[PDB]
């Protein structure tokens, strides 16, 4: 509601420049060396349910 | 390539899009620590 | 089975199941109508607040299925309780567009806009009307204008992406899905669709980006096999292309080989469920062996 | 060259279209390679956006893996549009048709109509397009592609009247539900029993 659009715009404009960038997608190697066992305890409990 | 045999290929033939920019405008480098 | 299903059931379970259906916003207009008039004629006692949404959902389903009689039957009941309500007007305009004379529903929408300036539903319905009336380009233009005027709706973003899919415009759809992924980073489905769109674009760098986003959504849920298939195919394709480094080729080959073992075991422990799963297991086994000989 | 299909494949195609009457449907017909073109059966590929090749990549590769197991071959690919007033093949359909025509020398494109798509079907309600690598795009005016029209009509009416077409499964459902197959066993048993 408050009418202080100019100062809010300037503050957001400077805050956006103050942000850096750190791509969290580069850390992919963590998943490759791992174990997939949840996907069958999960898959065992999906089988019993039938189709209505 | 023929090694995959089946190879489906898809080709693509006013600036209304909100953020999609025709010009790339790289060369941003900000180092401010106050 | 109709009478059998109608025997072992209570009205509370019916209402809870329809509430779950509304939560999942699924398409079961046949079943929604089938249970709709049943609770209307069996209980018809209480839960008026629930029964209003019940009526609206039932007529929404009936407009789709085969029945305008029940649609008008619920419209008159909705008009009886609320004399002036914009939701009933929007629903009536939708039914009018369904029947004939789209222009009347049109001026109904402009009167609704004249009364209430902020009405997203009416503008969305007009946009959908011109989506099917004229070409999709004009509808895209109006959707972009409305998305400028609000910049609030994720459904508008997804509809724009779906409309751009038919036009083979993956450059703009990439931005659309990036924006949609911004608000919901824990939704692996949008990540999978974005990786799909990026893979379809082509290019080695796009292939690597699509592979890494396929891998990110693979660890978030561990439920989807589409993402692992896409990752394995991306690795195989990057192996195929001669323009690559040696070490990246080795690690991508390792990624593909590990995905192959994951496929093998996932189909393996699925074989104990039924007795016909062995044929699917051997089919996928020869598939993976052939692609392994191809890669090696 | 005449076109001929078994009522099982036509019933599968119609039922796959009925399963998702709101989005476009896709299917793959299968023939036998050892002049008339005989079709054996059809498998439903996908539904929904229906504009994605890499999923079609896995689908077609697994389809080939199955054809080299029971000594089969892929003949043609069929696609139905979403809008009722639309009977024109799309670019992706033509691309898939050319991909199949590179291997096989006979691929017919089957467009399923929406205008004459009701409970009591007349009979053919199928558009057959003959496409190649050149600019030859011709649609056959009207011929006979099925064996027993009255019997096929009876089985189709019985299948549509009785609500037993929810068991029909898709390739997408196979990925979502590994439990569900994609060869339609119950459908095969039903069509065999009806005859």
């Amino acid at each position: 509601m408050p009418a202080d659009t100019n100062k809010a715009f300037k503050t957001e404009w400077e805050a956006l420049e103050l942000t850096d960038h750190q791509w969290a997608l580069d850390d992919v190697e963590e998943e490759l060396m791992a174990k997939d066992l949840h996907f069958e305890g999960m898959f065992k409990k999906e089988l019993q349910t039938s189709i209505f | 390539g023929r090694r995959f045999k089946w190879a489906i290929e898809l080709s693509g033939p006013s600036l209304y899009p909100v953020g999609y920019l025709d010009k790339q405008v790289p060369d941003t480098s900000v180092q401010e620590t106050d | 089975a109709k009478v059998s299903e109608l025997y072992d059931v209570t009205w509370e379970e019916m209402r809870d199941k329809m509430r779950k259906w509304r939560e999942e916003n699924s398409r079961n207009s046949e079943q929604i109508v089938e249970v709709g008039e049943e609770l209307i004629n069996e209980y018809a006692s209480k839960l008026g607040d629930d029964i209003w949404i019940i009526y609206e959902q039932v007529m929404i389903a009936a407009l789709d299925y085969g029945r305008d009689d029940l649609a008008l039957f619920c419209l008159q009941e909705l008009r009886r309780q609320f004399p002036g309500s914009h939701r009933v007007k929007r629903l009536t305009g939708m039914r009018f567009e369904a029947m004939e004379r789209y222009d009347d529903a049109i001026q109904l929408y402009d009167r609704i806009l004249q009364e209430d300036p902020t009405n997203t539903a009416a503008r969305k319905r007009k946009i959908a009307i011109r989506k099917a009336q004229g070409k999709n380009v004009e509808a895209i233009r109006e959707l972009n204008e409305y998305l400028e005027q609000f910049v609030g709706d994720q459904e508008a973003w997804h509809e724009l992406a779906e409309l751009y899919i038919n036009e083979h415009d993956y450059a703009k759809a990439a931005f659309c899905l990036e924006e949609l992924m911004m608000t919901n980073p824990h939704n692996h489905l949008y990540c999978q669709q974005y990786a799909e769109v990026k893979y379809t674009q082509g290019g080695l760098e796009n292939l690597e980006l699509s592979r890494k986003y396929f891998a990110q959504a693979l660890k978030l849920n561990n439920r989807n096999m589409r993402a692992l298939f896409g990752l394995y195919m991306s690795a195989s394709h990057i192996a195929s292309n001669p323009k690559a480094s040696a070490k990246t080729k080795k690690d991508n080959m390792k990624y593909a080989s590990w995905a192959a073992s994951q496929i093998n075991r996932a189909y393996q422990f699925a074989g104990r469920s039924k007795k016909e799963t062995k044929y699917s297991l051997k089919a996928v086994e020869d598939m993976l062996e052939t692609l392994q000989i191809t890669q090696s | 060259p005449g076109v001929k299909l078994t009522t099982q494949a036509y019933c599968k195609m119609v039922l796959h279209g009925a399963k998702y009457p709101h989005c476009a449907v896709n299917g793959l017909l299968v023939a036998e390679k050892q002049h008339h073109t005989l079709f054996v059966d059809c498998i439903p590929l996908f539904h929904g956006t229906l504009a994605l090749a890499p999923m079609l990549e896995v689908a077609l590769t697994l389809i080939d893996s199955w054809c080299k197991d029971h000594s089969y071959v892929i003949a043609g690919y069929y696609q139905a549009n979403e809008r009722v007033k639309d009977a024109s093949p799309n670019q992706v359909a033509e691309k898939v048709a050319s991909r199949i025509a590179e291997g096989f020398s006979d691929t017919a494109l089957i467009m399923v109509d929406n205008t004459k798509f009701t409970m009591d079907c007349v009979a053919p309600t199928i558009h057959v397009y003959e496409h190649h690598e050149n600019r030859w795009r011709c649609r056959d005016p009207h011929h006979d592609y099925c064996e027993d029209w009255p019997e096929a009509q009876r089985i189709s009416a019985s299948l549509l009247d009785s609500r037993s077409y929810e068991t029909l499964v898709d390739f997408d459902n196979h990925l979502d539900d590994i439990r569900n197959d994609w060869t339609n066993p119950e459908i095969n048993k039903a069509v065999l029993h009806l005859c």
